[PDB]
């Protein structure tokens, strides 16, 4: 299994009822962000600031691209974390109950590390 | 005066916000129609050869030019559109966030840019509203210039605009001048697209006959240029390039002085016989196009959903390469540490045809199996 | 003096002795490869220092872990950055990769950062912290971390 297969599998164990990462989402995840670059504190604060602004828009786009209602009280969770070089896009979101902490599949990798998620 | 352009770079760097900003700032300054982020971001699906590509087409106008601009949500879309997409980009706007700096899709979109034959790249360094220190902006510009020059783009001479797509779109007159600056560089930096009529003569051969008493005639559409009666012409293709002279140009029984680009004509030749014309050969202006057997390509292999292969192929894959009029066989060579190509992949691929075809860098082709398309490619570098 | 810095950068062999067992200083803690620093580290190889190690910056957006720059200095930073970038082209990523990870961009940003701040260090007379680090880069290695008085390097 790829590092991404592990990320999607771990995320589906936590997914809110009716918020699973569908096979279609997983295909779009792999195609649109195969390779990521670890972010700095500053850069991650910048990506988090943009997400907070567009949260409601991105959640509505998740609802439209997966054909599912957003689960009541579910928190928008980043499948690829923003700090790992994740994206603020519907296909990188998944409903979770409560804000769960994030990581990546020991010290954090230095900013600028390139991780090919297909390997 | 019409120019194809579009926005490239990593997810979240501001391609769509910029596209949105350009339309509003140009509409406000010179006239035209503002386009919202929503309508651009939520791109509809295109289907060329059963390939799905999520693509927004905006139009905007500068005083001297009309722009057709493509913007896509995902990397996936850009890979397909550069390799396969209908309109080839006359120039691209690389959007780089001053926050993140170049990321893997910043480097990928420059690499594929070279491979596909995108002739010019201009740079919008975005989110400068969030990055106060100039040295950081200066060092990010230097990161980009060296990344550009790494793939043979003139990094030193590249126009790079420091701006903010969000603040320009929000109506802040400070950041609006940066969008006019950028559009200015579209007008100044990208030359007028080289028109087909003015290019050296080329006619793919689609049929051949021998007319009563008059000799050999080859039919086809003129892709580019003009062939006048009594001009030299070469037959480049499956065999040693053959030298002949056009003795006539008839279009449905009516004789002509010239056969022009876009027209279907019969081209009467001198000396050459009916049996010396072959499938896939072209008429071409002498010494302007050359025969090639081996070349480097970038290819996209269709997924199963797009009516492609269900299974992966290996180094021993021996498909049909359709260039213009007919298929030609070839063995492939995969890049290092790669021994497998899944449906819906895109790899660099070195191809050796069992006989040659007239080609330059940038020629588009299809990989096929028993009639049906399974891939779409572009010649990155002719060899041999 | 900055001119003879450019010359020494222009004649350097950056990252050329990674994993190799050169002499080196006392603070240095040599680790064999990127795998055993970033991916599968052992406290034995770190000599008990793993818990204190903090990666030296690998991004121009990171803060200086040791210490308004005179616009004269600012320019000296632009010019030493360009020169360090000239000396770090086309690096074999084989030595900077393990499994899915590639550290060559982290390394290049890291060597650029260390030399910019070394220039701020010697211009302003702040101290010797970056001088320690830049000396290891000139010896042909990558100082990747700092653990108390020690410097983890490949
Ligand atoms: N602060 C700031 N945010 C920006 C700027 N440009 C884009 N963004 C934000 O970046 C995020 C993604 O922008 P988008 O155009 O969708 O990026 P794309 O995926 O490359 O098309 C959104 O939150 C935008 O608000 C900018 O100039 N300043
Ligand atoms: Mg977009």
């Amino acid at each position: 299994c790829s590092t991404l297969d592990r990320i999607i599998g771990d995320a589906n164990k936590v997914a809110s009822r009716g918020g699973a990462i569908t096979a279609k989402q997983a295909q779009i995840l792999r195609d649109n962000l195969p390779v990521v670059q670890r972010r700095s504190v500053f850069q991650n604060q910048m990506a988090r600031k943009e997400f907070v602004r567009d949260q409601h828009y991105l959640m509505s786009q998740w609802e439209a691209n997966t054909g599912r209602t957003w689960p009541t009280g579910a928190t928008p969770h980043h499948i690829i974390p923003l700090e790992s070089g994740g994206a603020n896009k519907w296909w990188n979101l998944m409903p979770t109950h409560g804000t769960l902490p994030n990581h990546s599949l020991r010290k954090a990798l230095p900013p600028g590390t390139i991780t090919d998620l297909r390997l | 005066p019409h120019v194809n352009v579009g926005t490239i770079g990593h997810v979240d760097h501001g391609k769509t916000t910029l596209t949105a900003a350009i339309t509003t700032v140009l509409a406000k300054t010179y006239g035209g129609a503002a386009r919202a982020f929503d309508q651009i971001d939520n791109a509809p699906e295109e289907k060329a050869r059963g390939i799905t590509i999520n693509t927004s087409h905006v139009e905007y106008d500068t005083p001297t030019r009309h722009y057709a601009h493509v913007d896509c949500p995902g990397h996936a879309d850009y890979v397909k559109n550069m390799i396969t997409g209908a309109a080839q980009m006359d120039g691209a706007i690389l959007v780089v966030a001053a926050t993140d700096g170049p990321m893997p899709q910043t480097r990928e979109h420059i690499l594929l840019g070279r491979q596909v034959g995108v002739p010019y790249i201009i740079v919008f360094l975005n989110k400068c509203d969030m990055v106060d220190d100039e040295e950081l902006l200066e060092l990010v510009e230097m990161e980009v210039r060296e990344l550009l020059s790494q793939y043979d783009f003139p990094g030193d001479d590249t126009p790079i605009v420091r701006g903010s797509a969000l603040k320009a779109l929000e109506g802040d007159a400070e950041w609006e001048a940066k969008i006019l600056e950028l559009a200015g560089f579209l007008d100044s930096y990208i030359p007028e697209p080289e028109r087909a009529i003015d290019k050296p003569f080329l006619l793919p051969i689609e049929d051949v006959f021998s007319i009563s008493g008059r000799g050999t005639v080859v039919t086809g559409r003129v892709e580019r240029g003009i062939i006048k009666v009594g001009e030299e012409v070469e037959i480049v293709g499956i065999k040693e390039t053959q030298k002949s002279t056009c003795t006539g140009v008839e279009m449905f029984r009516k004789l002509l002085d010239e056969g022009r680009a876009g027209e279907n004509v019969g081209v009467l030749l001198r000396g050459i016989k009916r049996e010396e014309i072959e499938r896939g050969q072209v008429l071409a202006k002498p010494g302007t196009i050359k025969p090639h057997t081996k070349f480097e390509s970038e290819v996209y292999i269709l997924s199963k959903d797009e009516g492609g292969r269900h299974t992966p192929f290996f180094k021993g894959y021996r498909p049909q390469f359709y260039f213009r009029t007919t298929d030609v066989t070839g063995t492939i060579e995969l890049p290092e540490g790669v021994e497998m190509v899944m449906p819906g992949d895109n790899i660099k691929m070195v191809v050796t045809l069992i006989h040659p075809i007239a080609m330059d860098d940038g020629l588009r082709f299809a990989i096929r199996e028993g009639g049906r398309t399974v891939g779409a490619g572009v010649v990155a570098k002719v060899l041999s | 003096d900055f001119d003879s810095l450019l010359q020494r950068i222009d004649s350097s062999c950056f990252f050329s002795r990674m994993g190799l067992p050169d002499v080196l200083d006392s603070r240095v803690i040599l680790i064999e490869n990127v795998e055993k620093v970033f991916v599968n580290p052992t406290d034995a190889e770190f000599k008990g220092y793993y818990d204190s190690v903090e990666w030296l910056p690998t991004s121009m957006t990171q803060e200086d872990p040791f210490y308004v720059l005179p616009k004269e200095l600012t320019g000296l930073r632009i010019r030493v950055n360009k020169a360090v970038m000239n000396a770090t082209k086309g690096l074999s990523k084989d030595k900077f990769n393990y499994g899915p990870h590639d550290f060559s961009l982290a390394a290049r940003n890291g060597i650029c950062f260390a030399f910019r701040e070394y220039v701020s260090e010697q211009y302003l007379h702040l101290g010797n912290k970056w001088e320690e680090v830049v000396g290891i880069y000139f010896s042909g290695h990558w100082p990747v971390g700092i653990a108390k008085d020690k410097i983890v390097t490949i």
